[PDB]
């Protein structure tokens, strides 16, 4: 109930929103803020409080990729993550994709950093982007993951 | 005296809400699935609380608030439970970060929010992700009272 | 905004209690022969008063004050009178004079004194013995107003 | 319910009680102050609220001499008021002698004022003694009385 604002990151023609877990008994709203930012795309990063199935049938394509609690993604995870981004932006161009954590303060704005230094912004502007609007963002593990991350350059 | 009440005011910009707030334990709170008999409507009367945290299981899970003008025409004897009357009534939670100055919180009270505010700190240390956590209340009563001592 | 402030804690020394006043027309207030119903209840429950004045016939005759904490184990349903229930408390009323400068009475606040004060001036024009003229009221709420506008 | 305490003036070894008009709902606090301030007698120069017997059976002498709503004491009253005082400071030395109008702030006052005059006070200091203690007194018409009135010190 803390938990903060779906929060809208725009970079180089590409649109995120970063969120937090909803439970059932929020979750029309949640539903209703997802369609006003126009996210065709929910990428669930921690595990599963709600029913993904009320945000399917509005036509947003939920994903569960859990990971570990306060972790770096594992490889797999944003090997997924980049080739969802390249899909989804060929589906709808200037769509948003929706990532949550629990509250999206964590592994959630880790993906979206991510995608930011792949897209070429350079590492220290894409976390003070996100913690500029969502307060106290990423921790120890995970600015260490993104300072010694690399581009290959792989999103178009 | 005056010259005290000036300083407090002078305080305001240096002085954040972390020195000044009640920690939770400390605090008039409500659990959600407590039901408004008699006895706990005259702890509510006798609290001299008008703006009061309802809470669901864990004290720093505040989901709701309790005013006082929430209590109109509950009957305490048909045992209405708080829960069902925090959903008759829209007040919205008025949370602040700890490294909030005074002065920034006196005029967020001023704009119209909440006269209790909540009060969250960012949380690295433990393994997890980051969360928001929670300190406890200041007020508007709490922060009249650092001019006014 | 601090610069007002700090001037508002200056004014408290030259401004008094008639100039910040609210007449006695404009109070929330209650007859003794009031009796406390649903309908009461939510009235004091809405008016976002805790400390209420009690008067007898006219307004300007202010009898008791009436505190929420007093309100604690008064089924609604059987229908207590407000005169009963200010019989059950003592609560001592407040007096201040007009003239008095709003330091003086900000510490008579404090001294622990009723939060509400009700206003008199002398009254010599007109024919009879001079009496003491009931003007209206002022409160804590009030003087904190001073400053914090 | 303003109407402000029971003020002790004590002047010349003798020894006054301004107080108010109580109800009879009010009355044994009222008697009670009397007592703890050890009157033998109370002047009533207002009209009558209260049966004055509950007091009486206390022990306390009850006069009732009412005049005009802000007046003068007419001459009577005055010269039934100095003779009063002769007799009870005869039947206690050191007693006190209670005075009432409506609140004390008026026409109470002023039998007391009177007395201190003739006890040989001067007029503006023994105004401004009741004033001190019980704000507001009198009114323009008893001001001016206060100040046209001479003594011929007609207390022992």
């Amino acid at each position: 109930m803390n938990r903060p604002a779906p929060v809208e990151i725009s970079y180089e023609n590409m649109r995120f929103l970063i969120t937090h877990n909803p439970t059932n008994a929020t979750l029309n709203k949640f539903t209703e803020e997802l369609k006003k930012y126009g996210v065709t795309t929910l990428v669930r990063v921690c595990d599963a409080t709600y029913d993904k199935a009320p945000v399917e049938k509005e036509g947003i394509h939920v994903l569960d990729w859990p990971f570990d609690d306060g972790a770096p993604p594992p490889n797999q995870i944003v090997d997924d993550w980049l080739n969802l981004l390249k899909t989804k932006f060929r589906e709808e161009p200037g769509a948003a994709v929706a990532v949550h954590c629990v509250a999206g303060l964590g592994r959630a704005p880790v993906l979206v950093a991510l995608a930011l230094i792949e897209a070429g912004m350079k590492y220290e502007d894409a976390v003070q982007f996100i913690r500029q609007k969502r307060r106290g963002a990423f921790n120890s593990k995970q600015l260490l993951y993104l300072e010694k991350y690399r581009p290959k350059m792989r999103l178009r | 005296g005056p010259l005290n009440m000036i300083q407090g005011v002078l305080e305001l910009r240096c002085r954040t809400v972390e020195d000044v707030l009640t920690p939770l334990e400390d605090c008039f709170m409500l659990d959600a699935s407590t039901v408004l008999d008699f006895g706990v409507l005259a702890s509510i009367m006798q609290s001299g609380h008008t703006r009061i945290p309802v809470y669901e299981e864990e004290r720093s899970n505040i989901v709701d608030m309790l005013y006082l003008k929430d209590l109109a025409f509950v009957d305490p004897e048909d045992c209405t439970p708080l829960s069902t009357i925090t959903r008759f009534y829209n007040h919205p939670l008025h949370f602040v970060f700890n490294d909030t100055k005074l002065d920034a919180v006196l005029e967020e009270f001023k704009r119209g929010k909440s006269h209790l505010a909540i009060v969250q700190k960012v949380n690295n240390e433990g393994e997890g992700d980051p969360f928001y956590e929670v300190l406890g209340l200041v007020t508007l009563e709490d922060v009249i009272e650092e001019i006014i001592r």
